[PDB]
């Protein structure tokens, strides 16, 4: 029927994938949330501090590279909120992720671990 | 049962279970049985915060501190960067154990104690009288903020210009005067407006 | 004298072009999305 | 979902039926022609709307047609 | 002649797979099975991109949507005269027997057959839309 | 499962497809086609919408007055109009760096502002305003207005407040209302505050709300007008060293016909406008009592109609039924209404250019062109409309068995003939137009400009010369000093609008040469063939021998399939879409033609004009080469300047244009296919088949794909065009 390649059937990246908080399918969606909010803030961070239009002025551009990313990941936040309400309305083991309490509490986990992991990023250039 | 004018009528969905009910909804959108409860539980500590914030404000103007929209800039016996890292911090754990309590109970508390009441006076008219205080000082509190928008000074410095001259000195001889006066206006004709289509 | 501050395009410029064309697209996309009972 | 039509010019070729990709058609006994035979449309709810069956009616005017109606799964021909 | 029930333990054609196969729809609205006698093993062209091996004797075969299962049932009538059936199979486990419906292909006349959408008149003769005009909804003049 | 957007339809709702919410939106003013609408409830939607659009409008209004009152000039302006560019708002935008700040910070105010193209500084100076107070009032008043009005939409549909269908088709009360009430009793106001306000404003003494129950608009106090001595009105007006504003040469007249223009502001006199507006108001009140309502006398429409067929038979019935296909069809009312508006607005853009009526505008030269492009293409917009709703009434109201060999049934009846010749007049005007230019480009590429084809436009110049103009030598009628015409108003009106015609310094009557003559043909295959396009949209909407039954599948539909031949762009729909193009290509030759004869006007060299407009190849270097090197320049290696703006603007409406080809040009089908390739490899992606969509992508349907892709023609085309047109005027002048 589809097709199956070794790309899409090796064990080690079924084991890498399986080992993403993503994947965990038995924790709670607010500590996948928070996992998930700080490995993408941390990384946000860099571009708006490297190539903002503040980049060239001392002292000031880690903080509105920092100020722009904690902005976007607010953005994120509430992109998550509104997926979540118009995603479930009605209706293995079924992951409590995919339902409308589960992603409210998965999209606050991510605010708060994305700005967590931007004001990590932001003293770790200190 | 007085409702927010004189003969209006509840929208179908405000008959009255809910403690401070008056059939206040025009935009409806407490139509969601699910939202009531979380928009009430929104109104409740809103209110609380309200109610914290505006005693504050109004006890820091009577011994002569500074002011509520200077008191960030003074400098205190901390740094502000920390300051925001511990507010967030402690903030998380206690936000997150206030939404579990709303989900296994349906109202506030704090920690791990879903009804909190050390004394124990919590009656049926004990939560009403947190409702209506609520709303007292929420709109306390955005008539703190306005009158520091326009005329600045103080809330209390604000109350004691209004008793040197009554008649000259309100929102309607400050430099918000037809904004306001227009918009009181519409307000009085409103009730006719709902009461002459029903 | 309706004339506004001098920080008034300072608030209402980003307000309508960040906040307010969120809300109204969040509150829209919901709006969409939502199944009938 | 789409509307087809059968009209009383038809003349029981029986072409729109073999010209059509989803079963949409058939072909039921009349009294109306020398064919002793007529179109039918009792699956309507599985048309696409291709409009294959207008290209192979040979009567003038056309005895089928196809009017888009409501757009579903199965008349927007998605597999997914 | 009696409907025909689905088989779910029949054997499929030798095939390798492909990228263009069953998709979320199948597990979450419904998909089509095709059923069909070989008289030889035969290579045949896959609706869905590729050559496939039909085994001799039953033949089982699942598309997303009812046009490659026609598509199929007319490439192994045409070319190797063949009888292929096909149903709609829902995720509950509902099977819908759908061609030929009656047993009998429609571009033949069978009896039994009730005449569905048929307008005694010719399209000359159909009203103009004003008269149909302010009616529940869109409505065209060859619906009445 | 199904979904509550759009309420309206339920066949929508019931959508899987990322098309429901495409259709949701295209569809939401198609009342007719709402599931359960009847008549009563469609004249009260439409009512409500009414309101609302007269909502919006007031609130604009209000806000370019307030904009103007708070980051203007209006104050500095009326000090010195003609050395001082007036400011629309100013801007706020973090993006700009610091020469972009400096570059933009011009006009005399404290920060980066934007030049106004609209003129509103001109009609308000004329009208009366003179300071930021009273712009801020005026903003005030009509945002009070705008409230009022969108309070009655809303009113007008909870009960005790709709309207009965009835009401809604009183069209003999409606129409002597419109007549007496918003037509000549709003004219009369006007020409009261022209009299009391404008006038004496123009004479520097201010009348406002706190003194003009004081000041006497005239020195004789409302006497000559109840004793019938009228003349006495027109006695004294401004003389010619006038100063606007000012007293110095002021007159005491309020009511005079002078003509021509005024020697400073080089526009209408204010007392020719007031007495023009009572006129007008005079005969619309009286036009206002035409038909009968409920005392007796008066009119019916229905007996007009009937009693006005020929006795020879030329029109068949006539007019019998006409009147009840009219007042039962809002299609048939709405084309009526749009052809009406678009001449009227063709007819603004024409006068205001020839006739300026607010003081200082024809100075304004970026202001002229701005509002006479800007009319003109909203007149082509709405032209194409008129024609489109036109179709829709062939098909959705048109009723053959009540319009039984009227008038508009035979139209019908010989449609082939009209489509014919219209095709015939577009075919001769465009062979013979582009032959004239080929061959006019061939004798300027040969170096023999003596060997092109240059007639001379005699019926036009003939026409100028009865006007007035003697430059040609006709001296008959207004040109000969003995006329009876001539000498009929030398006492009246006629030295004012000679002096005015015969000077070639105004847009009054330019001079015409062969260019002008090419470039009318020019404009005459325009309109034919645009209107042929919509005319043969609207007589085959019904149907035509490829699709006999095309009145059953509605106004728009994709296609009939590739069956008979192929039916691609069948429906009325496509024929107002093929027509749209037609549309913009006239308006841009009309355009085209004004910007360069008022630029080499201006410029003080009309002969470059006179010489490069008889070959194509004039027009593209002398006009658009040419005037485009300050606009490209905007923004270079170099730096910047104020005119950055329009050169980024210039490049958006041209990606716009060529994103617009792209849904013109590419079809569904390829689309459709990588979106499903696009679907798969979604679906097989991990981290990212988590997340779904609610509703299935789907490429856009072929009508969708035609209005997008002629969305994106316009928008381009009109930006485009609009900053080339205000940066090579402004630039210049
Ligand atoms: C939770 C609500 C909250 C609110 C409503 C305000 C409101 C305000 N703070 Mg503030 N603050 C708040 C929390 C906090 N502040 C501060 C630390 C400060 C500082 C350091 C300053 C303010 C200042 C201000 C004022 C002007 C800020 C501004 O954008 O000026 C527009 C520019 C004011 C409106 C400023 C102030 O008072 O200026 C006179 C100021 O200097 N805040 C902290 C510590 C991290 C807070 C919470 O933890
Ligand atoms: C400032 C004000 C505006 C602001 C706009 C702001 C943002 C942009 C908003 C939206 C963007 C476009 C969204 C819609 C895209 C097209 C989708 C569509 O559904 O498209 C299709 C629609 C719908 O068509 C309808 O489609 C219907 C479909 O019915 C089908 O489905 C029905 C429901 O199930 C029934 O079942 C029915 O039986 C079945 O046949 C019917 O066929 C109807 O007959 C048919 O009319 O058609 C149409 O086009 C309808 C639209 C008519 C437009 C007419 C004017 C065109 C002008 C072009 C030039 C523009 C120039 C701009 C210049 C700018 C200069 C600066
Ligand atoms: C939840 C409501 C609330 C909030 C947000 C604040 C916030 C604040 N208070 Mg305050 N206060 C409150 C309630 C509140 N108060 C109440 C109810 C009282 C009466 C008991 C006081 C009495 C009070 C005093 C006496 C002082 C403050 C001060 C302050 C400021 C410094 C914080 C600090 O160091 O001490 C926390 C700070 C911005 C200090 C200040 O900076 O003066 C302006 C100050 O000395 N507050
Ligand atoms: C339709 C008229 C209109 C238009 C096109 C504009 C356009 C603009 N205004 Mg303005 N404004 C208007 C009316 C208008 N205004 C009126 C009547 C007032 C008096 C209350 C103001 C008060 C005002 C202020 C104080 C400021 C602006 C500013 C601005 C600029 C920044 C963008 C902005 O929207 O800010 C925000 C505009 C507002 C908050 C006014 C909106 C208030 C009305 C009553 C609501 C309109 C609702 C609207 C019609 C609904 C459709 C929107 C959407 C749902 C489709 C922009 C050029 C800013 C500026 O100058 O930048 C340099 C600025 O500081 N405006
Ligand atoms: C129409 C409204 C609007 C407004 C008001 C802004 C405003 C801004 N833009 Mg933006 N932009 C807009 C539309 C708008 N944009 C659109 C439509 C596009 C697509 C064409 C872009 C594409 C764009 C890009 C590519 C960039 C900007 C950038 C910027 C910032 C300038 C950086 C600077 O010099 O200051 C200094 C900046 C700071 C001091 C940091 C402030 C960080 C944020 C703004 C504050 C915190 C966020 C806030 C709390 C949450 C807001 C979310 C809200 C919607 C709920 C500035 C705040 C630049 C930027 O983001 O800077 C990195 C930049 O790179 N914009
Ligand atoms: C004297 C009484 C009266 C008056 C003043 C009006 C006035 C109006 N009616 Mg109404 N009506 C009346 C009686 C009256 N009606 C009666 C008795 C009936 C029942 C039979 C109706 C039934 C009725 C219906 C069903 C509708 C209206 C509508 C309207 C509005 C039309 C909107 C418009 O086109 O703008 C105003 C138009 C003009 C001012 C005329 C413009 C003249 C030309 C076109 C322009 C030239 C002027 C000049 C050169 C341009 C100015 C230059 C500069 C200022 C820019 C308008 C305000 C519509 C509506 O509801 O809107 C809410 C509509 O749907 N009426
Ligand atoms: C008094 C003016 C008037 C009125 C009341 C109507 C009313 C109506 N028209 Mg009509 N029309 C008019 C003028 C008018 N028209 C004009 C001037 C034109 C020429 C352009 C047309 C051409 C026209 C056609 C071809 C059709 C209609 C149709 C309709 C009917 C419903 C469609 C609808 O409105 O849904 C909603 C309309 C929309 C959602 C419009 C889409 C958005 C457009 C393309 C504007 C895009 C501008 C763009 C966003 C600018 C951005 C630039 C910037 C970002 C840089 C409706 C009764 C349709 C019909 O009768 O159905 C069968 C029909 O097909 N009209
Ligand atoms: C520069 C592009 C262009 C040109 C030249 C035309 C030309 C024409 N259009 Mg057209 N149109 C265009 C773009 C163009 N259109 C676009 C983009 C659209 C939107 C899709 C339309 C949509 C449109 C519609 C809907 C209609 C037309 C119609 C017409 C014809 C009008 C009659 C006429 O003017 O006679 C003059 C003839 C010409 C200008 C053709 C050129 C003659 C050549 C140059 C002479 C032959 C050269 C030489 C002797 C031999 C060379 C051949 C070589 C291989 C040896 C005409 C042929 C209407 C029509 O058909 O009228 C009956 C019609 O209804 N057009
Ligand atoms: C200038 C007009 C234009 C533009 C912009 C495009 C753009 C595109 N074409 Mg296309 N095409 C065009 C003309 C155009 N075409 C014409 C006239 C035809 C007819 C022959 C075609 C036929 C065609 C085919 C057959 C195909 C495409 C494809 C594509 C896509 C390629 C993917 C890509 O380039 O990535 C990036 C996108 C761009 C570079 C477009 C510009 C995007 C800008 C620079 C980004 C701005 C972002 C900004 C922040 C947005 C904020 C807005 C704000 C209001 C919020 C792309 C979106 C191919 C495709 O499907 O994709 C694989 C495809 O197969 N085109
Ligand atoms: C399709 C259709 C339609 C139609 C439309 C149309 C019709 C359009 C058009 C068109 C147009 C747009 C037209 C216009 C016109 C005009 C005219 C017809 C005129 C005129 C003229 C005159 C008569 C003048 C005279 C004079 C002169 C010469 C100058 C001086 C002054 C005087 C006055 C002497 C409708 C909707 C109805 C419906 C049905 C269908
Ligand atoms: S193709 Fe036409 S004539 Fe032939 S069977 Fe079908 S409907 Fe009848
Ligand atoms: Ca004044």
């Amino acid at each position: 029927g589809m097709l199956e390649t070794p790309v899409t059937s090796a064990p080690i990246v079924a084991t890498y994938l399986s080992n993403l908080p993503a994947y965990r399918t038995g924790v709670a969606p607010v500590l996948r949330g928070v996992e998930i909010g700080l490995a993408h803030g941390f990384l946000l961070a860099g571009p708006f501090i490297k190539l903002g239009p503040l980049r060239n002025v001392p002292e000031t551009a880690e903080i509105a590279g920092s100020l722009s990313a904690a902005g976007l990941v607010l953005i994120l936040a509430l992109c998550l909120s509104i997926y979540g309400s118009a995603q479930f309305q009605s209706t293995v083991a079924r992951d409590p992720l995919f339902s409308a309490d589960g992603w409210s509490e998965f999209a606050a986990g991510f605010l708060v671990g994305g700005e967590a992991g931007v004001a990590w990023a932001y003293v770790c250039t200190q | 049962r007085p409702m927010w004018y004189p003969g209006a009528t509840a929208p179908a969905h405000l008959d009255g279970s809910m403690l401070g009910d008056y059939g206040f909804d025009p935009l409806r959108l407490g139509v969601n049985k699910d939202n009531l409860k979380w928009f009430r539980e929104a109104e409740l500590t809103n209110g609380r915060w309200a109610m914290a914030a505006v005693v504050g404000i109004l006890f820091t103007d009577a011994v002569g501190l500074p002011k509520f929209w200077t008191a960030g800039a003074e400098k205190y016996a901390l740094d502000n960067q920390t300051l925001a890292l511990i507010e967030v911090a402690v903030f998380a754990v206690l936000e997150g154990k206030r939404y579990e309590i709303y989900k296994k109970t349906g109202e506030t508390g704090f920690l791990s104690f879903a009804p909190f009441d050390p004394m124990g006076m919590k009656s049926e008219e004990m939560k009403l009288k947190e409702l209506k205080n609520g709303r007292l000082a929420m709109l306390a509190f955005l008539g703190f903020c306005s009158q520091a928008a326009v005329y600045g000074k103080g809330p209390i410095e604000t109350l004691q210009l209004h008793l040197a001259d009554p008649g000259h000195n309100n929102i309607y001889t400050s430099s918000v005067g037809p904004e306001t006066a227009v918009t009181v206006a519409v307000l009085c004709v409103l009730p006719m407006i709902i009461e002459a289509t029903k | 004298p309706f004339v506004p501050p001098s920080w008034a395009p300072s608030v209402f410029v980003p307000l309508t072009g960040l906040v307010l064309p969120a809300i109204a697209m969040a509150t829209l996309f919901v709006y969409i999305e939502k199944e009938a009972p | 979902a789409h509307i087809v039509k059968i009209y009383d010019t038809c003349i029981g070729c029986t072409q729109c039926v073999r010209a059509c990709p989803l079963d949409v058609l058939e072909m039921v006994p009349w009294d109306g022609c020398k064919a002793s035979q007529m179109a039918s449309a009792p699956r309507t709810e599985d048309c696409v709307g291709c409009k294959r069956c207008e290209t192979a009616c040979p009567t003038d005017f056309l005895s089928v047609r196809v009017y888009l109606g409501s757009e579903s799964t199965r008349s927007m021909g998605l597999s997914y | 002649w009696t409907v025909p029930t689905l088989n779910p333990d029949t054997p499929s054609p030798i095939f390798g797979g492909s990228t263009g196969g069953l998709l979320r729809k199948a597990q979450t609205e419904e998909f089509y099975v095709i059923t069909w006698e070989a008289k030889k093993e035969q290579i045949f062209e896959m609706p869905t991109g590729g050559a496939a091996i039909m085994r001799q004797g039953p033949n089982l075969l699942k598309f997303g949507k009812k046009e490659q299962c026609l598509a199929l049932t007319t490439q192994l009538r045409n070319k190797f005269k063949l009888t292929p059936c096909f149903y709609r199979v829902f995720p509950d486990g509902k099977v819908q027997y759908l061609h030929p419906a009656d047993g009998v292909y429609p571009e033949k006349v069978n009896a039994g057959r009730v005449g569905a959408n048929q307008n005694m008149r010719r399209i000359g003769q159909n009203v103009n839309p004003i008269k149909v005009k302010f009616s529940g909804r869109m409505m065209s003049p060859a619906e009445i | 499962a199904t979904k509550l957007f759009p309420k309206f339809s339920q066949g929508l709702a019931q959508d899987p497809t990322t098309r429901r919410i495409w259709y949701g939106l295209a569809m939401a003013h198609d009342f007719e086609s709402h599931d359960g609408m009847t008549e009563e409830n469609l004249y009260q939607k439409i009512f409500a919408s009414h309101f609302g659009q007269l909502s919006i409008i007031f609130l604009w209004t209000s806000g370019n007055l307030f904009h103007v009152a708070w980051q203007g000039n209006f104050e500095q302006w009326v000090t010195d109009p003609v050395h001082i560019r007036p400011i629309a708002h100013a801007i706020w935008d973090p993006h700009f760096g610091q020469p972009a700040v400096e570059a933009f910070t011009r006009g005399g105010a404290s920060g980066p502002v934007n030049i106004s193209t609209s003129g509103v500084y001109q009609w308000w100076y004329t009208i009366g305003m003179r300071t930021n107070q009273d712009l801020y009032v005026g903003s005030v008043f009509l945002a009070l207005v705008s409230a009022i009005f969108l309070f009655a939409g809303w009113l007008h549909l909870q009960p005790n407040f709709q309207p009965s269908l009835s009401w809604f088709k009183d069209a003999e009360s409606r129409l002597n209302h419109h007549l007496s009430g918003l037509f000549g009793v709003s004219s009369l106001a006007w020409t009261g505050h022209l009299v009391h306000v404008a006038i004496p404003e123009s004479r520097g003494q201010h009348v406002g709300w706190d003194n003009f129950l004081s000041v006497l608009p005239h020195p004789q106090g409302l006497t000559p007008f109840f004793t019938g001595n009228w003349a006495a009105y027109a006695q004294s007006p401004d003389t010619a060293s006038h100063v606007f504003g000012t007293a110095q040469g002021s007159g005491q007249a309020i009511l005079t016909f002078l003509g021509g223009f005024h020697p400073q502001t080089q526009s209408l006199w204010l007392t020719d406008m007031a007495h023009h507006h009572l006129a007008i108001a005079v005969i619309f009140i009286v036009a206002g009592h035409m038909y009968r309502t409920n005392f007796g006398i008066g009119h019916r429409m229905q007996a007009i109609l009937e009693a006005h067929t020929p006795p020879s038979g030329s029109l068949g019935a006539g007019h019998k039924g006409l009147f009840d296909t009219v007042n039962n069809s809002l299609h048939f009312q709405l084309g009526l209404a749009l052809a009406s508006v678009g001449t009227i607005t063709s007819l603004v853009a024409q006068h205001m250019y020839s006739l300026p009526p607010y003081a200082f505008q024809a100075i304004d030269f970026t202001t002229q062109a701005a509002l006479y492009t800007h009319h003109q293409y909203i007149a082509g917009f709405i032209m194409c409309g008129a024609f489109a709703h036109g179709a829709i009434f062939f098909i959705r109201d048109y009723d053959p068995e009540q319009n039984k060999g009227n008038v508009l049934a035979r139209m019908l009846d010989h449609k082939e003939a009209l489509i014919s010749h219209l095709s015939w007049v577009s075919l001769f005007l465009g062979f013979h137009t582009l032959g004239l230019y080929v061959h006019n480009d061939v004798m300027q590429a040969f170096g023999t400009p003596e060997k092109q084809i240059l007639i001379e436009p005699v019926f036009a110049q003939w026409i100028q010369a009865a006007h007035g103009k003697a430059l040609y030598g006709f001296d008959f009628l207004l040109s000969s000093k003995t006329s009876a015409a001539f000498a009929n108003g030398q006492s009246l009106w006629l030295p004012g609008w000679l002096d005015a015609i015969n000077n070639n310094q105004n847009s009054l009557f330019l001079t015409i040469g062969p260019g002008d003559f090419l470039v009318h043909h020019a404009i005459a295959l325009g309109l034919h063939t645009t209107t042929l396009i919509l005319v043969k949209g609207a007589l085959d909407a019904r149907g035509s021998k490829l699709m006999p039954d095309k009145k059953d599948f509605g106004y728009s539909f994709p296609c009939d399939g590739p069956g008979r031949g192929g039916t691609c762009d069948i429906s009325a729909y496509d024929a107002f879409y093929l027509a749209v193009f037609w549309m913009l290509n006239t308006i841009g030759w009309v355009t085209f033609y004004w910007h360069w004869k008022h630029l080499t006007l201006w410029q003080g060299n009309v002969a470059q004009f006179d010489e490069s407009s008889t070959y194509l190849m004039g027009w593209l270097r002398d006009y658009l080469w040419l005037n485009s090197s300050q606009l490209i320049n905007g923004y270079n290696p170099f730096g910047m300047n104020s005119l950055s703006v329009w050169a980024w603007t210039f490049l958006f409406g041209h990606l716009i244009y060529a994103t617009g080809f792209m849904f013109l040009i590419s079809w569904r089908g390829y689309w459709q296919e990588l979106i499903e390739t696009l679907v798969w490899a979604h679906e097989k992606t991990p981290l990212a088949n988590l997340v779904y969509w609610k509703d299935k992508p789907v490429a856009l349907s072929i009508v969708q794909a035609r209005l997008v892709g002629l969305a994106h023609f316009s928008v381009g085309y009109i930006f485009t065009y609009a900053a080339f047109l205000i940066a090579s005027t402004s630039g210049r002048f």
